[PDB]
RNA sequence: CGCUACUACCGAUUGGAUGGUUUAGUGAGGCCCUCGGAUCGGCCCCGCCGGGGUCGGCCCACGGCCCUGGCGGAGCGCUGA
RNA sequence: UAAAGUUGCUGCAGUUAAAAAGCUCGUAGUUGGAUCUCUCUCGGCCGAAGCGUUUACUUUGAAAAAAUUAGAGUGUUCAAAGCAGGCCCGAGCCGCCUGGAUACCGCAGCUAGGAAUAAUGGAAUAGGACCGCGGUUCUAUUUUGUUG
RNA sequence: UACCUGGUUGAUCCUGCCAGUAGCAUAUGCUUGUCUCAAAGAUUAAGCCAUGCAUGUCUAAGUACGCACGGCCGGUACAGUGAAACUGCGAAUGGCUCAUUAAAUCAGUUAUGGUUCCUUUGGUCGCUCGUACUUGGAUAACUGUGGUAAUUCUAGAGCUAAUACAUGCCGACGGGCGCUGACCCCCUUCGCGGGGGGGAUGCGUGCAUUUAUCAGUGGUGACUCUAGAUAACCUCGGGCCGAUCGCACGCCCCCCGUGGCGGCGACGACCCAUUCGAACGUCUGCCCUAUCAACUUUCGAUGGUAGUCGCCGUGCCUACCAUGGUGACCACGGGUGACGGGGAAUCAGGGUUCGAUUCCGGAGAGGGAGCCUGAGAAACGGCUACCACAUCCAAGGAAGGCAGCAGGCGCGCAAAUU
C-alpha cells in the first residue's frame, strides 16, 4: 500500500536505481487523520509491536496553558485562524500541530478573578451579578486582605491579552499532534509571538 | 528471515565448547538468559561433554527433570540454560560444587569449589541509574538489578553477592594495583594486576595488565573483570593461576611430565 | 525582524521568552537568554554562537543535534545551498598488482551553522557525524581553519 | 572473362513471431473515511402465575411498599451491539 | 591454468621483421634541482591540561565467525581421515593422567614509539614574538556572624 | 623441478605463430577382482506436474454430568483413565533454488544520545484516601432434524462450562502533603499599624499518557539525560492496581464461630533492566563497455521552514520558498552464460581463472499487486483479485501452486529409491 521507503527515490548523482526487494510491512504508511472541529470521535490504530495510536477524527475541547500565569485549564476549541504550512488547512478547519486556533476565555477569567480579586474582561458599563460581586468584594480578614493587596501589586496584563479577554476568545497554538495521540493540547499565545501572528493574520486578510 | 531464529549449526557454534564435526548437523542453541549466546555454556554441554555423566541428550533431560541441578542456588530444568562466567553449579545428589571460570586457553573449566565458597559470587557493575522516587539501582553483568546500593559503588567495580539473599556483602573498586581477569579477546582467561588505564573520549578505553611472571598485555575496558584487591583474589583459581605459557614451555612441561611418568 | 523570515515563528524551543516581570525590569533591556551547549571532544563553542541571535535547529551548538561517530576533514568547494556546503575529500587508493596508487576523491554535503562566517572556498573544515539531517546530509561542520594564503 | 560451391554483406516488401517500454481512456480487489441499519438485546408501561420481608382492615382470607424468578402485548418510547 | 619474458608491475617491443601522431602550442594527469643538528600552571618525581603545523612511511598493540589452508600432539592395523586418547588394577567398587595448541587473515578504520625519505606550514605595507606599565566598558563567585 | 621440443630455407641466423607437454573439471568410449571415504537434474526449462508423505501439540497444576471404561458410598458437588470439543502456544524456524540485483547485495569498521522487541533472567506489583464467603449472558463437544452431483461446505432446534467473553467491590485507610481558609491565640504599639503561630470547612493527590512552567540525586566526551517541584489533562475503538489452578496441611482466640491466621508452587499482568534479534545510518572496497559525454529537475532532482505519515532519523510525503546536485579521478546509459563473501584450481617470485553448491548475509515461491492475524509476515504446505496455465461437474457450481522428500513429462552432452 502506502510505502515510505527510500529505494524508490533517485540517487544523489541523479541516476535511478533498480529495487532488490518488494514492499515490506515495516515500511508502510497510513492515510492522514484530518482532524476537524466537532463532537469527539477517536479511532484507535494497532501499530507495530502491538501498541496503540489514537487517531483523532473529531475534537472540540483541549487543555491549554497560560504560561505567564502558569494556569492550565480545559477549554473548548472554536475556530482555526492561521496555519503556517498551508492555507487550505485553515479553509477546511483542520487541527494539526503548530496551527493557531481560537479558544474560550471563561476559565482563565474565572481563575484571574479568583486569584487577584480584580475585574477582567468586563465592559465599562459596570453591570454586575451578585455572585461576581461576592467573588470580588468578599469580606476578608486583616491577614487575608494583606495577602490579596500584595498580590494586587503584580496584577497587570498587556493590552493585547486584555482586548482578547474583552472579545471573549484567546489565540492559542497547538503543541500536540492530534492524529497521533488523539488530543489537542497547546499554549496561549503572548509576547512577540502574539504580535507576529497578529501581523500574519492581518496581512492574510 | 521473518523473525527470530531457533537453530544453531554445529560448525557455527562457539569454538570454546569443543564440539566435534561428525556428531551431527546441529548444536544446542542456548536459551535466552543472563548471559550472551557466544559467552555462555549450555547446561547439556557441561553435563554430558565435560562431566561425562550423560551419554545422550535424552539422559541430560532425565537428569534435569529429577531437579538435581541448581544454578546460583535455584533449580533449573532447562537443558539449554545459558550458564556463564562466575556462576555456581550445585549437585546435592553427589554433593559437588563447581564455578565457571575461564582457563588460560579461553575455555570454561571444570573447577570444583568448597561448599562454603558456593554461597557467594562476584559480579561486575554494568549500570547505575536513579529510578522513581529517587531510588538508586545497580545492574550487574548477569542481569541482576539491586536496589539501594552503596553510594560509593560505581561502574566497572566488583560486588560480592550472597546467593541465598541476593544482597551485596562488600565490593572492590576499579583502581590500579588490583587483580583482574580478562573475559574476552585474545588475552581471554589471563590474570594479572592493572598497571594503567588509557582514556579515549568517544571511543573504547584500553587497560594494561601485568601477570605474576612479569608478562604485560593490554585489553579493552569492557573485557576486564576485577577479581581481588591487590594481589589476593576473592575466589578460588583453577589449576593454572592465569599465567599463559608459550608453546615451547608447554612442550617442555609435557616432556618433563612424560619422562617422570613410569 | 531580520530573524523572522518564515511563515512560522522562529524560536528556540527550550527558552521561555514570555516570563512576566515588573515595569522596572522591562525598561532595562529585552535580552533573551541564549541556549547553547558544549559538544565535547575538545571543540570550543564559537563566540558568535553564544552572542548571536540566529535560529538554527541543526546547529551543533544551539540546535537539537548530537555529535557521535566519525570526525572527518575536508576542503570547502561549493557554498550555494542554504546553510549547507559541499566539501571534497582527496585520498590515494592502492592497487596490489602494480604496487602503486591512484588518486581518488569523494564529495560530502555538510551542514554549515550561521555561527561560522567568513568561510571561503578552499579552506579546511573539520566535520562530525550526526543523525541524517536530510536525504544526503549526515555531517555537521565543527571547526573552520583558513587557507595558507591568509593575510 | 568463362565453369563449380561456401560464408558474410546490402535491400521490393510485407508475414509467423515474441519480449521490453511508455501517451491517453477505462480499471478488479483490499484498506481508510462519511453514511446505512437486516437483526439481536437491556431499561420503562400493563396483565396473570410463583418466593422473602414488612404496613393496613386483621384470625389462617385479601390489598399497600419494595425486592425477586418466569410468561404474554404495546409504545417509529430510550439506550447498547 | 602453467608452458606465455606470445599482454611483459617484476618483465616484452616500435631503423629494415607488426609498429613513433606531418609539425608545434597547450588544460587535466604523471614527474620535479641543492639547503635548516615537550611545555607553564594547578593537585598527589608524577597526576590533570595543551601537545605535535599535520600527514605519508615503518615498527608495535587492540579488535578481528567457524570450516578450509599452513602447522603441534596422537600406531584410524598404514594412509586419506578423525579429535581423540593413556595408566595401573592387589581389581577404583570415591578409578587416576591428559589434549582439544599455534601461525596467517589483504585494503579501509582504531592504538603507541621512530623522525631518514617525500609532501605541507610560519615574521615583509611587520595590525611579528617575549617581559612590563597606565585609560575605559560589560557580566559572574566569595568576604564584611545572617538578612535588604 | 625457476625446464622445453617439431614445422617457413639449397643451406644459415632471426621474428613469429601453429602443433606438441603436464594439471584441473563436465561429458563420453572401452574395461573392471577386494576394502575406506564420498559428489550427484546447477548449466538447456525460476519449464509443467499424477500420487503419497513433509506441523503439530496436556501437566498435580484453564474447561469432563461421552458408563467409552472404571473402585467404594449410595442425595451424601467433583474417586480415577480419558475420546471429542472450547481455551493457550507454535506454525515468521527448518528445507529448496539462484530468477532479479553492479555502491545495489555483500565484507571489514562504526552509530542508534534517532526505534521496536514474543520469550528467558532480575527488579517492581497494600506506594492511589475513593455480591466480595466469588457477579452476568452466551457457545461448542453431546442429543435430535436437514440441503447440495460434488469440498477439511454447513443450516435449524434442545442442554451445559472457563485462565473464552464481560462486569465489578471490600481491605491497606490511621493519616500525610499541596492550595482555600471562617475563626482562636501569643509579642510590639496609648492606639492604628508591624509581626509569630494554631486552625474547622472545601479541592487535588500513586505509577504510566499529553502540554506548559520552575530549580538544579546520579551519569556521559557531549542531553532537550535520569530524578525532583508546580497547574491541568488522561481517549467508551477505554493503560496498571489478580473474581484463576495444584500439593501438603497445620498454629491461635473472651472459640466451638461468617471461625482467624499461615508454606511451597502453576498461570496472568502495566512498567524498567537483560537475552535473542530485527530495522535504519558512517568510512573504504566490485567485472566489461565512449560505435554511451554530459545527466537530474513538467510527475522531488539538491537544500531551507512548518507540518502529515511512520516504531523512530530523513523529500518518506505535502505546502511555500531558493537553484541547486553529479561528471575524464569516467558521471549517465548499456552488457554480464553477475546473488556477494568465507573459499577453489594452477602457480619460482609476480599473476590468471573459478566460486549455482551443505557456513554467514540477500532474494523468491508461475508473474504482478493488496491484505487478515500476530511480538514478529506484505507469509504463499495463509487469504483476496487480475494475467498465463490447469482439475472435477449432474453445467447450476467447486477446487489450484513440488525452486520441500521420493517420483513423472519435457529439455537437453549432461545427473540416483514413489
Ligand atoms: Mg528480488
Ligand atoms: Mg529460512
Ligand atoms: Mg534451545
Ligand atoms: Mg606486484
Ligand atoms: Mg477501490
Ligand atoms: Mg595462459
Ligand atoms: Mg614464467
Ligand atoms: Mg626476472
Ligand atoms: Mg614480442
Ligand atoms: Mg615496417
Ligand atoms: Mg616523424
Ligand atoms: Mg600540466
Ligand atoms: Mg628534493
Ligand atoms: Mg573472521
Ligand atoms: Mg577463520
Ligand atoms: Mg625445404
Ligand atoms: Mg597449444
Ligand atoms: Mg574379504
Ligand atoms: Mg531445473
Ligand atoms: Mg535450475
Ligand atoms: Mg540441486
Ligand atoms: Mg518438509
Ligand atoms: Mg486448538
Ligand atoms: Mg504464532
Ligand atoms: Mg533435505
Ligand atoms: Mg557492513
Ligand atoms: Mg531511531
Ligand atoms: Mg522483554
Ligand atoms: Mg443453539
Ligand atoms: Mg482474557
Ligand atoms: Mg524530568
Ligand atoms: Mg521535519
Ligand atoms: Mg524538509
Ligand atoms: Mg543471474
Ligand atoms: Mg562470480
Ligand atoms: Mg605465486
Ligand atoms: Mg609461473
Ligand atoms: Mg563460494
Ligand atoms: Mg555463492
Ligand atoms: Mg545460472
Ligand atoms: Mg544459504
Ligand atoms: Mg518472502
Ligand atoms: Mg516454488
Ligand atoms: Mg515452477
Ligand atoms: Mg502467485
Ligand atoms: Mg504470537
Ligand atoms: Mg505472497
Ligand atoms: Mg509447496
Ligand atoms: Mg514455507
Ligand atoms: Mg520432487
Ligand atoms: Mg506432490
Ligand atoms: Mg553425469
Ligand atoms: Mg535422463
Amino acid at each position: 500500500g502506502i510505502s515510505r521507503d527510500n529505494w524508490h527515490k533517485r540517487r544523489k548523482t541523479g541516476g535511478k536505481r533498480k529495487p532488490y526487494h518488494k514492499k515490506r510491512k515495516y515500511e508502510l504508511g497510513r492515510p492522514a487523520a484530518n482532524t476537524k472541529i466537532g463532537p469527539r470521535r477517536i479511532h484507535t490504530v494497532r501499530v507495530r509491536g502491538g501498541n496503540k495510536k489514537y487517531r483523532a477524527l473529531r475534537l472540540d475541547v483541549g487543555n491549554f496553558s497560560w504560561g505567564s500565569e502558569c494556569c492550565t485549564r480545559k477549554t473548548r476549541i472554536i475556530d482555526v485562524v492561521y496555519n503556517a504550512s498551508n492555507n487550505e488547512l485553515v479553509r477546511t478547519k483542520t487541527l494539526v500541530k503548530n496551527c493557531i486556533v481560537l479558544i474560550d476565555s471563561t476559565p482563565y477569567r474565572q481563575w484571574y478573578e479568583s486569584h487577584y480579586a480584580l475585574p477582567l474582561g468586563r465592559k465599562k458599563g459596570a453591570k454586575l451579578t451578585p455572585e461576581e460581586e461576592e467573588i470580588l468584594n468578599k469580606k476578608r480578614s486583616k491577614k487575608i486582605q494583606k495577602k490579596y493587596d500584595e498580590r494586587k501589586k503584580n496584577a497587570k496584563i498587556s493590552s493585547l491579552l486584555e482586548e482578547q479577554f474583552q472579545q471573549g476568545k484567546l489565540l492559542a497554538c497547538i503543541a500536540s499532534r492530534p492524529g497521533q495521540c488523539g488530543r489537542a493540547d497547546g499554549y496561549v499565545l503572548e509576547g512577540k509571538e502574539l504580535e507576529f501572528y497578529l501581523r500574519k493574520i492581518k496581512a492574510r486578510k | 528471515a521473518r523473525g527470530p531464529k531457533k537453530h544453531l549449526k554445529r560448525v557455527a557454534a562457539p569454538k570454546h565448547w569443543m564440539l566435534d564435526k561428525l556428531t551431527g548437523v546441529f548444536a544446542p542453541r542456548p536459551s535466552t538468559g543472563p548471559h550472551k549466546l557466544r559467552e555462555c555454556l549450555p547446561l547439556i554441554i557441561f553435563l554430558r561433554n565435560r562431566l561425562k555423566y550423560a551419554l545422550t541428550g535424552d539422559e541430560v533431560k532425565k537428569i534435569c527433570m529429577q531437579r538435581f541441578i541448581k544454578i546460583d542456588g535455584k533449580v533449573r530444568t532447562d537443558i539449554t540454560y545459558p550458564a556463564g562466567f562466575m556462576d555456581v553449579i550445585s549437585i546435592d545428589k553427589t554433593g559437588e560444587n563447581f564455578r565457571l571460570i575461564y582457563d588460560t586457553k579461553g575455555r570454561f573449566a571444570v573447577h570444583r569449589i568448597t561448599p562454603e565458597e558456593a554461597k557467594y559470587k562476584l559480579c561486575k557493575v554494568r549500570k547505575i541509574f536513579v529510578g522513581t522516587k529517587g531510588i538508586p539501582h545497580l545492574v550487574t553483568h548477569d542481569a541482576r538489578t539491586i536496589r539501594y546500593p552503596d553510594p560509593l559503588i560505581k561502574v566497572n567495580d566488583t560486588i560480592q553477592i550472597d546467593l541465598e539473599t541476593g544482597k551485596i556483602t562488600d565490593f572492590i573498586k576499579f583502581d590500579t594495583g588490583n587483580l583482574c581477569m580478562v573475559t574476552g579477546g585474545a588475552n581471554l582467561g589471563r590474570i594479572g594486576v592493572i598497571t594503567n588505564r588509557e582514556r579515549h573520549p568517544g571511543s573504547f578505553d584500553v587497560v594494561h595488565v601485568k601477570d605474576a611472571n612479569g608478562n604485560s598485555f593490554a585489553t579493552r575496558l569492557s573485557n576486564i573483570f576485577v577479581i581481588g584487591k591487590g594481589n589476593k583474589p576473592w575466589i578460588s583459581l583453577p589449576r593454572g593461576k592465569g599465567i599463559r605459557l608459550t608453546i615451547a614451555e608447554e612442550r617442555d612441561k609435557r616432556l618433563a611430565a612424560k619422562q617422570s611418568s613410569g | 525582524a531580520d530573524i523572522q523570515t518564515e511563515r512560522a515563528y522562529q524560536k528556540q524551543p527550550t527558552i521561555f521568552q514570555n516570563k512576566k516581570r515588573v515595569l522596572l525590569g522591562e525598561t532595562g533591556k529585552e535580552k533573551l537568554p541564549r541556549y547553547y551547549k558544549n559538544i565535547g571532544l575538545g571543540f570550543k563553542t564559537p563566540k558568535e554562537a553564544i552572542e548571536g541571535t540566529y535560529i538554527d535547529k541543526k546547529c551543533p551548538f544551539t540546535g537539537n543535534v548530537s555529535i557521535r561517530g566519525r570526525i572527518l576533514s575536508g576542503v570547502v568547494t561549493k557554498m550555494k545551498m542554504q546553510r549547507t556546503i559541499v566539501i571534497r575529500r582527496d585520498y590515494l587508493h592502492y592497487i596490489r598488482k602494480y604496487n602503486r596508487f591512484e588518486k581518488r576523491h569523494k564529495n560530502m554535503s555538510v551542514h554549515l551553522s550561521p555561527c561560522f562566517r567568513d568561510v571561503q572556498i578552499g579552506d579546511i573544515v573539520t566535520v562530525g557525524e550526526c543523525r541524517p539531517l536530510s536525504k544526503t546530509v549526515r555531517f555537521n561542520v565543527l571547526k573552520v581553519t583558513k587557507a595558507a594564503g591568509t593575510k
